[PDB]
Order: structure tokens, then C-alpha cells, then sequence
């Protein structure tokens, strides 16, 4: 077995389990060459780059999927969130560890993907979804197995087979991803780098990434096998930087 | 190759 | 006054021309470059990435994740076919909308080998064996496992490994084939058969699912760029 | 067996994929009114094909080759003997914040600073290249964020798109007969760089300013898994 | 001796030749023209190429586009200059169904925009074949069941060519005629075959009506 | 000589020429000109041997005969079996036309090998039928008279146009010999693989067509033997097969 | 004294010399 | 590459660099 | 000037020197 | 300054 240690935390991730390192890039700190913000950043290090375990969700035989926006997922988690409120600009990578364990007598398969810039569409084509609909602080917002109607002016068109992005759900594999096949898998680990067109961005106004966990083969199990299979997401900021110190934000 | 214009944006595509 | 003679083609706007043009914003100081992860240089970099295949295109399953699920079950039979689709990566519905097929529909000609990755998402206690066969064209779709036995095929044991790659080779009369359906550029038929029935213990689910992924191998290329038929417009979206 | 067919993947490079002129938008203006000038806010999402090609990537960076195809047509008229002289046209670029023509004969058309082309009908279509004019280190195709820090206001790529306006007018003077013209804008990415590929658009486009889609099926359907 | 330079295949075939010409009108919504690209609609070039079984070459395409005023009842027609668009649709691409289709954006499909009164537009194209040489004849079928189609139209799949007015002419109707001209460059030919004897009958097959071997005289001593 | 390929020997022993196609001796496909990636089958002795088709009679009125070649050896032995079982094939041929008469007979045959002998129809609005173009070991015959247009989907077999709309007197561009009974008893033509692709299917495409057309007819005085047969013997050469699968029909 | 101006060989003149 | 074709300096392009 | 643009000698200018 | 014509009258002014 192996030990992934970030600050006060330490994960146990099989031994042969493959860590998917984003687009081949390991998160690193900003270089003086590509920067413009003239104020010296704050690098919390141990206090920020650590494993925050978000809320777990239940995988049931009909579950369509779950998703989290990342900057707005760790917004309420510790000193990461505090620096997030107090600074105008931020920059972060992540180590995402999605854990699900069943028994030999269970079956199922989840796609765990990291969509950068997951701009989602609305149910009413004449409106954009609302902040609460797109965002759930450590409270996974759920995909749906059905189309939501034109009614409900400000909701996300959560039909899973379009991933709420107007694409084929079967093509999300271009984004860094793993599969949790209960037959042979216990967890998925993805190390995402800073993905953005600008060197630093605000952490409340822009969710640079979006984690999605979508069961492609549904859970099933014989009578007697434990029927409550939870999935627990644990994300860790990596090489976090903040610039532009100021008042906090009511966001 | 020979470029006639002072700004690099004026050059042809980078196909070679 | 240098003597000159204008040749045919002058004052012509060819969509795919590559001339130099005078800049409208001289001396414009572009913002410097940034090393953004995941730079793409060729669309084959995209086509080489595995993407789930909707093998179960059934009308009712197409609008659900059931499209991507290949049903397999413990049967009393001996060699029941599991699935069978033609090798039309750019035309047939099974693959035309994959990552590979979506890229193919922007080009007219294609050539190369294809990875079909099959992942068994059943119980850890289930076992079985399958025959994944690619039968080149000329004959019919193999009707029995015996018929499929004579072409390029693979015996995939579920027990030892959950993932199994069938690497379809490029066996064609021509150097390329048409992305659009043409019998001349026939491709073959890809079938799956039960080699040994899925054996499961007591108190374990006997019916399981399989996922199929398609990608291109290192020897795959496209040609004759064109517009995709998938995108449609009546008026300027606003 | 051993084979040595080295089919070059040259035409699948991003440069070749995107480096082809594409009609992004076309508008009309007529010789009849005093406000007959035309205008267009520069975006790449009103057109379907070019947009899809670009949306295959999350971040892009490139110069642009602009070619204009300006076509005129005699419009119905009541007087006799429409002897129309050669027609000249002006294409003005008003960067965000500059003065905006309110009439065909506004002072803005002087374009002391604003770039603009004067082109006479019957000659080679006018063409002009323009550098990478973004504020960020790459053009942004998608934006999972808002324009206001209050997580309110605007959500999408329309918080980043600010590329200025493009005005069109007849430089020629009103004549005894009316004349309607149609300018067609063509974009051609040169020296292209792409990052972070993403799944191609499956559902048809609905709005120019957002991802809004109406869910569509995953793929075309057949009668069975064995149907061949 | 003299020199056989002008009898090389390059000089023999490298001369522009009208392969097809069609017309379209500004009025109506079907005022676009279309042509499936084959080399067998015209007799001269077809015979020259058919003197060989397999060919391989690049192409020089020249378009001769001429417009003409059609009858009108208006009191004064002063149609402005006319511009034309020629789009190539490779097999499988979207196809214009109307003069004002989205396909005419030609985001990927190459196309030419040409205004009347200028030099005819010209375009070179490489060797676009799937095989290692163009096929002039095909002694086979399209289906492996020895059925379906028999001949060269199981191979000819080079896409379509569409034509339209870009102008929105209103007052006077205008009919245009585009003439396509092929000139093979950098030619390579193999396996020569007898020149065509019987007049051509169909563009898609060898079908011929038998004719005599030669012109006739009276007697073997006739002179 | 004795050109003995496999379990087969022909005794031309004319000590006289063989017409070697377009100056090319049949050879196997190089790795530089190949596309199919799977490893081919090269039966060699079993396939590259002399299959002798059915013999035909040369008559004082006979117009000529023709064979489609892949579909002439299609049913002959392991060549035919490999042909059925494989999607792609590639072969040259050694074609030996044997006809022997006496000093008191006279006549002259043109023996040609036409690559891509695409033939025309009698009804201009249709293409000929498979059975009309192909004859297995049952040589299809040219005709003395124009075929009727009403005869939908039949081959315009009028010999003076060779069923291809050209002048039959110009077939000499294709590799050929003459069997002039005065000085010849056989013709031997070694044809290489002629095609635009490195390999093709052997059922859908007849890459070659053998034609035997008497230009000067058979004649003889009363008493001289009146039954003069022509026997064709073809041998595949450097046969390759790619893409194994189930068998065709 | 003839040079080629285009990046693709198909753009070149005929093989006359 | 920039060559000046005219005998008078006023005929030259701008001093952009 | 010492040049000729065409592959055939008949295309050249007159011999006026 | 290179002159393209064989005749001196074709030259530009003597400046
Ligand atoms: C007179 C010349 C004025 C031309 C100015 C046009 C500038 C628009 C650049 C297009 C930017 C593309 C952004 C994108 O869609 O990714």
C-alpha cells in the first residue's frame, strides 16, 4: 500500500492504483515570467494544500450522477476558503480522490472526470441557470435521468446523456478521468493542474474546474448484500497562490 | 521564405 | 514601369488560400504567451483517446446511458452472439458519433487500425469467456461463432482481466477508405460471441454489462477536409 | 507482416483544420435612408460550423485573416433610367469605447484613428490580417463563471466577449435609384494554437451567448445490437 | 532526327478542356447549380484519358463564368456587378438545398468567390485518389455478390460541385453559365489501350453501338 | 523447354519465345507497396500450378472466345479455395494456349491478355449480367453478328469491336501472341499483376481477360482432320492472400 | 529561370522540361 | 525585406520600427 | 534585363540589340 | 536603379 500525504492528511490508495496526472502536468507555482500581479502572493502551504473530505452521496440503483464546481466546493472548507474570501485573485491545482468500496457480490461502474470550464446550459433557452443551481458548496448537485422542461426558468438542463453541456456523455473521456469499476476498483485519484487562459483568476466568480461522477453501468447486487453504497469525494488544493489582499467578501 | 509586411500577423500560416 | 502579365485566377478569393495580408493594427503588442496545459497539435491526438461506444443504439436506450451498456448474461446456450456492428467508423451509428467518428466526419478519407477496448463491469465473482472477432468483408456477417472463428479474433477471459483490447488491423484493398458508406471501401463486421457461459456463484447477479471504447492506433490518418453534416443552421443564432 | 506506408497526418494538424475562411456573419445596408448603415458586434458564435470547429477546444490563440465579400443588388424603383455609377463602400472598426456612427454621415466615419477599409465594387475582395488581440494569454471559448463577483448578473462566454463593433456604409452618394448591399464577413485563423480539447457539440446550437441546448439523442439508432 | 517532345503524355494531356458546364438563375430558391464530378460526360477528354487504363496526375481547374440578362418587364434594369460562389462538397459533407443554405458558409469546404469582369478563376488540386493511380476502366462490380453496379461508377466518388450567385439581384433576372475546365498536370499513365472507336453512349459505362472498323473504299487496288 | 511450375510441366519445347507481359515478371508484394497489415498466405506449390480449363472447338465460322481470369480459376483447386476464404488476393499468371493442326490446315489466332476488359452491353441503358460476362471454365463466345438491343443485359459480342467499343485490329497493344497454324502450335504469355491498388478482391474484380480471336479462319481440304480443339492452361504465379475469414460463394 | 511560389507541389507548372 | 522604389524620401513607408 | 519567363523560345522578346 | 527597357528614352528622369 502507498501513502499520499498532504499536510495533516494521508490517503491510502491501493498500491497499483493509477494516479491520473491531468494533462500530463503536475501542479506548480506561478513563474515570474508569466505573472503580472505585482503584489507578493500568499502561499499557505500546509494549511491550504491538504485533503478536505466533502459530503458523501449515496449511490442507488437509479442514480444518474453528481457534480461539484471546485472553487465553489472548497469555498467553506477551512483556511483555503478563508484566503479565498480575503484575496482578489487565486490560483490552485487539485488532488481529487473519489472513494467507493463495495463487495465482491456488488457491481457497477462510475466515470470520474474533471471538466475544465464546464459552462452548463439552461432549461429555458432564453435564460442562464441560477447561481444556486450551478453551485452546491460541498453539496453535490445531481444529474437527472430525464429532461427538465422549459418551465422552471432558471435551472440546469441536467439530462445525463448530454452532461448538461450539449455533448455526448460518452465523450467526456477527453477530459482527465478514471473509472471506478466495483469489480476491480476502490478509488480514483486525479491530480489536476491549473487550467485557465489567465495566470490568476477570482475564485468566486469563475469555477475553473468541475468534477463529475456519472455511473455508466448502474449498481446492482443480490438480496442480502449491503444496499447502501456511499461515494466520498476528498479534494486537496495544491500549490495554491493568492494575490490582492483586501477586505473579505460576503459571497 | 520572404515576408513583405512588418507585422508577424501578416505572415502566412505555419504549415511547414 | 515593370512589365507584368496578369494570369488566370487574379482577384480571386479561394477559401483555402494562404497569402500574406497587410495588418490592420500595426505594431500591436500582443499579450505574452502562457504555458496552458493540454496543448493540442493534431486532431489525431483527440481521435487516439478512448471514448465510450453506444453499441446499444436501440431507440429507447439512445436517450439514456443504457445506450453504452452491452448486456451479457449467464445463458443455457453455447455460442450466442453478444453484439455485431459493421466497421464504419464514420458512417454507421454505432461509431459515427464517437470521438473518433466525430473527427472522421470532418474529413472524407480515413485509414488505419482501431482499438476496441471492452471492459466488464459485472460482479467481482463472475467469470466467463468471450470471442471478439473482426471478419473482413466479402463474406456475410458471421452467423455462428464457428463462422467468426475463421477471421481475426480474440478469446477474452473475464476472470483474469476486466479490460481486453481487440486491435482491428487495416486490411483493405486501398490505402484509404471513404468515411461515407461505400461498398467499394467495405470494412467488415465486428462480432462478439459467448466462448464460455458467464458462471456466477449464489447470491450474485447473473446479468452484467460491458462497456466498449473506440480509439485510433498509431497508424491512423485522415484526408480531404470537409464540413461535418451533424451541425445545422437555419438562421443566425442570437 | 511488415508494412512501410507512412501516411502523413499533415492535414489533421490544428493549423490546417482551422486555417480556412468561414462566413461568420453577413448584414445588409441600403442607399435609401440616412441611417441605412449596417453594424455587427464581432462574435464567433452566430455561425454554426466555425463555432463548432473552435468549440472542439477550450482555449485558443491565433491571428486572423479577414476577407470581405460585398455584394450589391438593384432594388425596385419608380423613376426612369437608373444609370448607377460604380459603388464604393467603407468598413469601419469601432473598438469598444470609441464613438459610434449614429447616421450614414457621422463624424465617426472620418476614422482618424479607427481602422477602416475603403473598397470599390468590382475588384478583388478586400483582405486584412489582425493579431491576437485578447487581454488574456489565450482566447476563451468557454467560461464557467459570471461577470459580477456577486455570482449574479451574467453567466457565460458573453462576460469575456468584448471585440468591438463593425460598421458598414455606402461611401457613394444617393442616386436616382435605390441600391441594397450585403457584406459577408469571413474569418480565417492563422498561426493557431489550441489547448484542452473537449467533446464536439452534439445538440444543435440555440443561442449565440450561451451553451443553452435542447437535449438530443446520443447517436442515430438501429434496430438491434446485431443489426448490420 | 527530329524531337518527339510534343508527343509526351504531359504535352498530350496538359491542355485545358471543358469537362462540363451548367446554368443557374438568380431568381427562385433552386437558383443554384450542382454537378457530380465525372470525366465521362465530355467526349474529347474522355477519349484522351481512355487511351490509358490507369492515370495519376494533379489538376488545373479553370472556370469560365458568363452571365446574361433574361427577359424583364421593369422600366429600367441597371443590375450591379455580379459575384459568384463555387463550393466543392466532398462525399459525405453537407449539401446546399437552397441558394441560402448554411452549407454556403464553407467553414471547411473549399470554395471560390469570383466577381465578374476579372480573370477566370483557377485552382490546382493534388492527386485525390484512394488507390495508387486513377482508374479509367473497371472490369468489376460494386457489390461482392457480383451484383449491383458494373463499371467505373463504383469508383467515381469524387464529390459534388455547387454554384450560386452571391448577389441578391432583384429587378432584372440574370442567368449564368459556368464552364469547368480540366488540365492534368504532372501526369503518369500506365497500360495503353486501343483508342475509342464507337461513339460514346453513356457517361457511366462502356456501352457502345457497334460501328465498322474503318471507312470504306471499293476494291483492294482502289486509290 | 519444360516450364514446370509445381506438380505441372508444359512441353512447349518450341525452343521459341514467351511473351512476358509488359516486360515485368510476376513478383510478390513488397513491404514498401503494401497496405494490408495482416500476414499473407502464399500457398506456392499448391496454388502456383497449371490448371487447364475446358477445351473448345475451332470451327470455320468461330468468331472467338474469352475468359475472365480470376473467375476462370475460381473453381479450380486450392487457388479457388484460398480465393473464397480470403478478402484480398494478388497473382500473376502463365497462360498457355495450345492448338495443333497439320501442315495441310491453315488459320491464325490472336491470343491477347487485356487488363481491365470492361465490356459493353447490347441494351445501352443497362450493364451486362454476371453470367454474361463470366463463364468459369465455360469460355464465353464472341459473335459473328451484332447482338440485339432488346436482349436486355447481354454483352455486345460483335467481334470487330471486341465488346469494348474499339477496333479489334488494335488489341495488339495488350500483351499477345499469334498462333499461325503454319508456324505455331501454342502461345505462352507470362502476365504480371496489373492493377491500380496493391491488392484487390478476386470475385468482384476481373483484373484480366483472356481473348482468343481467329483473324484468319481455319480451313482444310476434304479428308484433313476436321476437329481442331484449343486448350487453355493457366497457372497462378506469386499468389498472395490477405484477410482470412469465412468463405464466400 | 522559374521558381515555385506555392507550398504544395500540385501548384507547380507542368513537367515540360 | 524592405526596398525603397522611389527617388524621394517622402515616398517611403512609415518609420514603424 | 537578362531574363525569360516562358519555357519556349518563341515567347521571348525581339532580337533588337 | 535597374532599367528594364533597351532604349534610353524609356528611362526615368535624370534625378
Ligand atoms: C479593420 C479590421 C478590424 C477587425 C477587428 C476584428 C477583431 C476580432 C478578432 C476575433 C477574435 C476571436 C475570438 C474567439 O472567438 O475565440
Amino acid at each position: 500500500v502507498r501513502s499520499i500525504t498532504l499536510g495533516n492528511s494521508t490517503i491510502t490508495t491501493q498500491e497499483c492504483a493509477n494516479v491520473v496526472v491531468g494533462y500530463g502536468v503536475w501542479p506548480e507555482y506561478l513563474k515570474d515570467n508569466e505573472a503580472t500581479a505585482e503584489d507578493q502572493p500568499t502561499q499557505p502551504d500546509v494549511a491550504t494544500c491538504r485533503f478536505y473530505t466533502l459530503e458523501s452521496v449515496q449511490w442507488m440503483k437509479n442514480s444518474a450522477g453528481w457534480w461539484w464546481k471546485l472553487p465553489d466546493a472548497l469555498s467553506q472548507m477551512g483556511l483555503f476558503g478563508q484566503n479565498m474570501q480575503y484575496h482578489y485573485l487565486g490560483r490552485t491545482g487539485y488532488t481529487i480522490h473519489v472513494q467507493c468500496n463495495a463487495s465482491k457480490f456488488h457491481q457497477g461502474c462510475l466515470l470520474v472526470v474533471c471538466v475544465p470550464e464546464a459552462e452548463m446550459g439552461c432549461s429555458n433557452l432564453n435564460n442562464t441557470p441560477e447561481f444556486a443551481e450551478l453551485s452546491g458548496g460541498d453539496t453535490a448537485r445531481m444529474f437527472t435521468d430525464t429532461q427538465i422542461g422549459e418551465t422552471n426558468s432558471k435551472k440546469v438542463q441536467t439530462a445525463v446523456w448530454n452532461a448538461g453541456m450539449g455533448v455526448g456523455v460518452g465523450n467526456l473521456t477527453i477530459y482527465p478521468h478514471q473509472w471506478i469499476n466495483l469489480r476491480t476498483n476502490n478509488s480514483a485519484t486525479i491530480v489536476m493542474p491549473y487550467i485557465n487562459s489567465v495566470p490568476m483568476d477570482n475564485m468566486f466568480r469563475h469555477n475553473n474546474l468541475t468534477l463529475m461522477i456519472i455511473p455508466f453501468v448502474p449498481l446492482n447486487y443480490s438480496e442480502g448484500s449491503s444496499p447502501y453504497v456511499p461515494i466520498t469525494v476528498t479534494i486537496a488544493p495544491m500549490c495554491a497562490e493568492y494575490n490582492g489582499l483586501r477586505l473579505a467578501s460576503s459571497q | 521564405n520572404i515576408n513583405y509586411y512588418k507585422d508577424a500577423a501578416s505572415n502566412s500560416a505555419n504549415r511547414q | 514601369g515593370l512589365p507584368v502579365m496578369t494570369t488566370p485566377g487574379s482577384t480571386q478569393f479561394l477559401t483555402s488560400d494562404d497569402f500574406q495580408s497587410p495588418s490592420a493594427m500595426p505594431q500591436f503588442d500582443v499579450t505574452p504567451e502562457m504555458q496552458i496545459p493540454g496543448r493540442v497539435n493534431n486532431l489525431m491526438e483527440i481521435a487516439e483517446v478512448d471514448s465510450v461506444v453506444p453499441v446499444n443504439n436501440t431507440e429507447a436506450n439512445v436517450n439514456s446511458l443504457k445506450a453504452y451498456q452491452i448486456p451479457v448474461q449467464s445463458n443455457s446456450d453455447n455460442g450466442k452472439q453478444v453484439f455485431g456492428f459493421p466497421l464504419q467508423p464514420g458512417a454507421n451509428g454505432v461509431l459515427n458519433r464517437t470521438l473518433l467518428g466525430e473527427i472522421l466526419n470532418y474529413y472524407t478519407h480515413w485509414s488505419g487500425s482501431i482499438k476496441l477496448t471492452f471492459m466488464f463491469c459485472g460482479s467481482a465473482m463472475a467469470t466467463g469467456k468471450f470471442l471478439l472477432a473482426y471478419s473482413p468483408p466479402g463474406a456475410g456477417v458471421p452467423k455462428n461463432r464457428k463462422d467468426a472463428m475463421l477471421g481475426t479474433h480474440v478469446i477474452w477471459d473475464v476472470g483474469l482481466q476486466s479490460s481486453c483490447v481487440l486491435c482491428v488491423p487495416w486490411i483493405s484493398q486501398t490505402h484509404y477508405r471513404y468515411v461515407v458508406e461505400d461498398e467499394y471501401t467495405a470494412a467488415g463486421y465486428i462480432t462478439c460471441w459467448y466462448q464460455t457461459n458467464i458462471v456466477v456463484p449464489a447470491d450474485v447477479q447473473s446479468s452484467c454489462d460491458i462497456l466498449c471504447f473506440v480509439s485510433a492506433c498509431n497508424d491512423f490518418s485522415v484526408r480531404m477536409l470537409k464540413d461535418t453534416p451533424f451541425i445545422r443552421q437555419d438562421t443566425f443564432y442570437q | 507482416r511488415h508494412v512501410k506506408n507512412y501516411h502523413s497526418r499533415s492535414e489533421s494538424s490544428i493549423e490546417n483544420f482551422l486555417c480556412r475562411a468561414a462566413c461568420v456573419y453577413y448584414a445588409t445596408y441600403t442607399n435609401n435612408s440616412e441611417k441605412g448603415y449596417a453594424e455587427w458586434v464581432i462574435n464567433t458564435r452566430q455561425v454554426a460550423q466555425l463555432r463548432r470547429k473552435l468549440e472542439l477546444f477550450t482555449y485558443l490563440r491565433f491571428d486572423l485573416e479577414l476577407t470581405f465579400v460585398i455584394t450589391s443588388a438593384q432594388q425596385p424603383s419608380t423613376a426612369t433610367s437608373v444609370d448607377a455609377p460604380v459603388q464604393t463602400h467603407q468598413i469601419m472598426y469601432v473598438p469598444p469605447g470609441g464613438p459610434v456612427p449614429t447616421k450614414v454621415t457621422d463624424y465617426a466615419w472620418q476614422t482618424s484613428t479607427n481602422p477602416s477599409v475603403f473598397w470599390t465594387e468590382g475588384n478583388a475582395p478586400p483582405r486584412m490580417s489582425i493579431p491576437f488581440i485578447s487581454i488574456g494569454n489565450a482566447y476563451s471559448c468557454f467560461y464557467d463563471g459570471w461577470t459580477q463577483f456577486s455570482r449574479n448578473g451574467v453567466y457565460g462566454i458573453n462576460t469575456l466577449n468584448n471585440m468591438g463593433t463593425l460598421y458598414m456604409r455606402h461611401v457613394n452618394e444617393a442616386g436616382q435609384g435605390p441600391i441594397k448591399s450585403t457584406v459577408r464577413i469571413y474569418f480565417k485563423p492563422k498561426h493557431v494554437k489550441a489547448w484542452v480539447p473537449r467533446p464536439p457539440r452534439l445538440c444543435q446550437y440555440e443561442k449565440q451567448k450561451n451553451v443553452n441546448f435542447t437535449p438530443t439523442g446520443v447517436t442515430t439508432t438501429r434496430v438491434g445490437i446485431t443489426t448490420t
